[PDB]
RNA sequence: CGGCUACCCACCCGACCCGUCUUGAAACACGGACCAAGGAGUCUAACACGUGCGCGAGUCGGGGGCUCGCACGAAAGCCGC
RNA sequence: GAGGGCGUGAAACCGUUAAGAGGUAAACGGGUGGGGUCCGCGCAGUCCGCCCGGAGGAUUCAACCCGGCGGCGGGUCCGG
């Protein structure tokens, strides 16, 4: 949430509750343990707030001062979409598939 | 993105059981044991899977819509079937072969119903 | 990291990596820098040529403030000022030229270098080497010494 | 007591895992791949009114 | 790059009129070495000297 | 006679002796577990015969049948309901077994779930009233 | 006994990719592909530096990698780098041309765009050339990296050229015994 | 969740403070609650216990229904005693049985003017 | 009826008591009666090199300031005239 | 089987019972044999699962269409 009205004392004693603010984000509320991928719930003013203070990879951000997004390494990586492709197919080899195993 | 995730949840992921040996991916929507990536029910886009029915008779077979992602309410459309046990074998056959829905992965689904079928008919 | 650290894995063996015979005991050549001139000199020479001695002459109270020149580039030399600056002026515009400060930006002395473009400019600085004086007299601007 | 105990990460890097917790978080079957329940809520990134 | 609405649910849980346009920050790369890594340095800040 | 699995072959174990430290027999204080032994005059490490025989890589088993319990399956351990139904496609290779530190009630719960399931429990009739 | 002759087969090549980095995994996955389906040493040159460690992947130069493709034959050609761009601030005009790299910076990606080039990542580059046809591999200044300024036989014996490592330079330190002919010997 | 900074969540002193409180502490720890028609008349949940009340069991081996009158309180045993609850030893010598008074309802109090008072600054502080 | 087993016994052959200094140990070389618990390459600074990550001719807030007095907050977040 | 230094009670060691053994001090490794405790197996009656051809009843699909919902796959990029 953004621009705290009273939602800490509503949400506050609910256990295993996390209540968090934007403008001061944790890795260590957002990620518990390490691994990746915490649910969570917004609110509109903070789902709003959001893309002002990262920014998109088109404008910089304007709350943050010299920080963009960071840059994007694999465009699109859908692998089994690559690779079954037609410009990929056109140019391989072959399967070969027999297996020819030990002979005495 | 389906790699992506691959590669996030193969391993440090949640359910994976690795206890004496192998590993059990124990998804809540698979078709066989395997933490293996043909054999996955959250990270694809077009998933099959079956369960069994609460009532106790017929098997509930759960397929993703493939219409929208991002909204796991309605991406689960759920069926239930009550039969004789080949057509119902059968069904499954059709729904997977005349649909493009995952070619692969029938025998899968096939054994899986056998399975739960035998165990659920004394 | 004890349990990435190499101490972990070399246990159960009975000298612990430092060999049976040889027994890292506590200090067997001296201490820190033992032996400069008397026997680590086959190191000494032969790893820090110039080590022993005096050179130069004896400068009392220095200060490194009164030697404070930094010097600046003729490829930098551009950057200091935004690059419009040097398109509006380099678009054919009149005879004019722009005036680069580069004791705004904290250089003292600008050096030479090469790949001045042609684009005549005007330059401000404490020192200059004839090297960059001769560069900027060749691309036609012209070299401005302030205090 | 003078163990070096707290560290020094960058600044960028603070914020390029906050920008890659928050994309780890929009996508479904990563959630599910930690431990919530999230098989009979609506959408994903979840964004109710200003009422709350 | 793609960029979906999303629909405000209101406090009964109903989809509101009101959508706004997912944030790149739901697009961003997602990266479990850096997540792994800030999360360990951060831990290590949060702890006092101990019993010595 | 209760399920008989696929087809498990003569398995060979290429020694079934646990092998024991040196000098364990002279002492109670050295446990039998075994250590390498790396003194500078030991007659286990000069590897002379009629002494005690090092382990090493040429005693292993067969992959084929690595991990095998004799009836013919693979054990998986296993403490509840779910966990015991992630054997419900693979039943035929790999049995299960019910943990030491659940109790009777939900014991005979899973063995009962099992037994619907068909799936081999090698502990099924202890801790019963 | 079989081989009097010494063991050393084992080569001490990089099979697997030390980093633990989800998109190089993919691109490794990718490109190990290509380089077995494709038979094109192309594949195989840029699996290796693929594979290759954070050193020996180099930063290239804005600048060098003009100077590489103003070469005669090489305009239609488009510059493919493993490794890194950064932009320079030495060269002022950048003509139009097509690069495919791993993370190229921002200022890079800000003037390539500015001249009205196009960039592309590997999954591009793979989408577009397989066998990379029309394609100039680059290479980064190895021996630029300035650790390799203290590499030599010795500090100073027969002259060595080498940079004895030293704190601070200036006087007093390391130039009097040995630097100098007034001074006991000289090299 | 703890919200002042001079309160404290450590185990080990709340049971020190705990084994350790004097008596004017201990008469406030050892407090039972009041049979919910009497919380009714009086709008008050928990009281002190004294000497002369009429006090019914909840559980123990002693259970339900046995309204008798409290003797003793040992506070530095943290229990009472009631006149109904005895056991004999091997010698034939009855022997009052120890009952913490969380495991006690109250049915009948006795009316003094302190206890006017506190039950007034519950009732008014409950308002 | 089948059974390996750290059960016991029989028999054949091999079979010297371990640890370390040592060119050489079973040594008429030293230490060890037996058993349980404790018991030894840690930490900081500095440097060098390899490795992983981010940014890139820049980079770094580690010192301060900014936010309401809230457990986890001795955290985290922001500064850029 | 918690009896006032009293939870749990290991080893060295000792007593007793049960089994076996005894001239090259005891102990060990390889190989077997004999016995014992105990496990499994049902003890010449133990194999199961599928398909196909035969002897019974009891049900209602299916083949075909109607009705309905949901989803797949493509097209005018129609409607936006
Ligand atoms: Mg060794
Ligand atoms: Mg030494
Ligand atoms: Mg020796
Ligand atoms: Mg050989
Ligand atoms: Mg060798
Ligand atoms: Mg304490
Ligand atoms: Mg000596
Ligand atoms: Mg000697
Ligand atoms: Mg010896
Ligand atoms: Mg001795
Ligand atoms: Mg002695
Ligand atoms: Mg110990
Ligand atoms: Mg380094
Ligand atoms: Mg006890
Ligand atoms: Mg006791
Ligand atoms: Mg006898």
């Amino acid at each position: 949430y953004n621009e705290d009205n009273g939602i800490i004392k509503a949400f506050r004693n609910i256990p295993g509750i996390t209540l968090l603010n934007v403008s001061k984000l944790n890795i260590l509320k957002l990620a518990p343990g390490g691994h990746v991928g915490r649910f969570c719930i917004w609110t509109e003013s903070a789902f709003r707030k959001l893309d002002e203070l990262y920014g998109t990879w088109r404008k910089a951000a304007s709350l943050k001062s010299n920080y963009n997004l960071p840059m994007h390494k694999m465009i699109n990586t859908d692998l089994s979409r690559i690779l079954k492709s037609p410009e990929i197919q056109r140019a391989l080899r072959a399967p070969r598939k027999k297996i020819h195993r030990r002979v005495l | 993105s389906a790699h992506l995730q691959w590669m996030v949840v193969r391993n440090c992921s949640s359910f994976l059981i690795k206890r004496n040996k192998q590993t059990y991916s124990t998804e809540p929507n698979n078709l066989k044991a395997r933490n293996s990536f043909r054999y996955n029910g959250l990270i694809h886009r077009k998933t099959v899977g079956v369960e069994p029915a609460a009532d106790g008779k017929g098997v509930v077979v759960v397929i993703k819509r493939r219409s929208g992602q991002r909204k796991p309410a309605t991406s689960y459309v759920r069926t239930t079937i009550n039969k004789n046990a080949r057509a119902t074998l059968s069904s499954i056959r059709h729904m997977i072969r005349k649909n493009k829905y995952r070619p692969d992965l029938r025998m899968a689904a096939i054994r899986r119903a056998s399975a739960i079928l035998r165990s659920q008919k004394p | 990291p004890s349990r990435l650290r190499k101490t972990r894995k070399l246990r159960g063996h009975v000298s612990h990596g430092h060999g049976r015979i040889g027994k890292h005991r506590k200090h067997p050549g001296g201490r820190g820098n033992a032996g400069g001139l008397h026997h680590h000199r086959i190191n000494f020479d032969k790893y820090h040529p110039g080590y022993f001695g005096k050179v130069g002459m004896k400068h009392y109270h220095l200060k490194r403030n009164q030697s404070f020149c930094p010097t600046v580039n003729l490829d930098k030399l551009w950057t200091l000022v935004s690059e419009q600056t040097r398109v509006n002026a380099a678009k054919n515009k009149t005879g004019a030229a722009p005036i680069i400060d580069v004791v705004r930006s904290g250089y003292y002395k600008v050096l030479g270098k090469g790949k001045l473009p042609k684009q005549p400019v005007i330059v401000k600085a404490k020192f200059f080497s004839r090297r960059a004086e001769e560069k900027i007299k060749s691309v036609g601007g012209a070299c401005v010494l302030v205090a | 007591t003078w163990r070096r105990w707290h560290r020094r990460v960058n600044t960028t890097q603070k914020r390029y895992a906050i920008c890659s917790a928050l994309a780890a978080s929009a996508l479904p079957a990563l959630v599910m791949s930690k431990g919530h329940r999230i098989e009979e809520v609506p959408e994903l990134p979840l964004v109710v009114e200003d009422k709350v | 790059c793609a960029r979906p609405l999303i629909s405000v649910y209101s406090e009964k849980g109903e989809s509101s009129g009101k959508n706004v346009t997912l944030p790149a920050v739901f697009k961003a790369p997602i990266r479990p070495d850096i997540v792994n890594f800030v999360h360990t340095n951060l831990r290590k800040n949060n702890r006092q000297p101990y019993a010595v | 006679a209760a399920l008989r699995p696929l087809v498990k072959p003569k398995i060979v174990k290429k020694r079934t002796k646990k092998f024991i430290r040196h000098q364990s027999d002279r002492y109670v204080k050295i446990k039998r577990n075994w250590r390498k032994p790396r003194g500078i005059d030991n007659r286990v490490r000069r590897r002379f015969k009629g002494q005690i025989l090092m382990p090493n890589i040429g005693y292993g088993s067969n992959k084929k049948t690595k991990h095998m319990l004799p009836s013919g399956f693979r054990k998986f351990l296993v403490h509840n309901v779910k966990e015991l139904e992630v054997l419900l496609m693979c039943n035929k290779s790999y049995c299960a077994e019910i943990a030491h530190n659940v109790s009777s009630k939900n014991r005979k719960a899973i063995v009962e779930r099992a037994a619907q399931l068909a799936i081999r429990v090698t502990n099924p009739n202890a801790r019963l009233r | 006994g079989v081989d009097i002759r010494h063991n050393k087969d084992r080569k001490v090549r990089r099979k697997e990719p030390k980093s633990q980095d989800i998109y190089l995994r993919l691109l490794v996955k990718l490109y190990r592909f290509l380089a077995r389906r494709t038979n094109s040493t192309f594949n195989q040159v840029v699996l290796k530096r693929l594979f290759m460690s954070r050193t020996n992947r180099p930063p290239l130069s804005l600048s060098r990698m003009i100077r590489k493709m103003k070469l005669p034959g090489r305009e239609n050609k488009t510059a493919v780098v493993v490794g890194t761009i950064t932009d320079d601030v030495r060269v002022q005009e950048v003509p139009k041309l097509k690069v495919c790299a791993l993370r190229v910076t921002s200022r890079a990606r800000s003037r390539i765009l500015r001249a009205g080039g196009k960039i592309l990542t590997f999954d591009q580059l793979a989408l577009d050339s397989p066998k990379g046809c029309g394609t100039v591999l680059l290479s980064g200044p190895r021996k630029g990296r300035e650790v390799y300024r203290h590499f030599g036989k010795a500090p100073g014996t027969p002259h060595s050229h080498t940079k004895p490592y030293v704190r601070s330079k200036g006087r007093k330190f390391e130039r009097a015994r040995g630097r100098r002919a007034s001074r006991g010997y000289k090299n | 969740m703890k919200f002042n900074p001079f309160v404290t969540s450590d185990r080990s002193k709340n049971r020190k403070r705990h084994f350790n409180a004097p008596s004017h502490i201990r008469r406030k720890i050892m407090s039972s609650p009041l049979s919910k028609e009497l919380r009714q008349k009086y709008n008050v949940r928990s009281m002190p216990i004294r000497k002369d009340d009429e006090v019914q069991v909840v559980r123990g081996h002693y259970k339900g229904q046995q309204i008798g009158k409290v003797v003793q309180v040992y506070r530095k045993k943290y229990v009472i005693y009631i006149e109904r609850v005895q056991r004999e030893k091997a010698n034939g010598t009855t022997v009052h049985v120890g009952i913490h008074p969380s495991k006690v309802v109250i049915t009948r109090l006795k009316l003094d003017k302190d206890r006017k008072k506190i039950l007034e600054r519950k009732a008014k502080s409950r308002q």
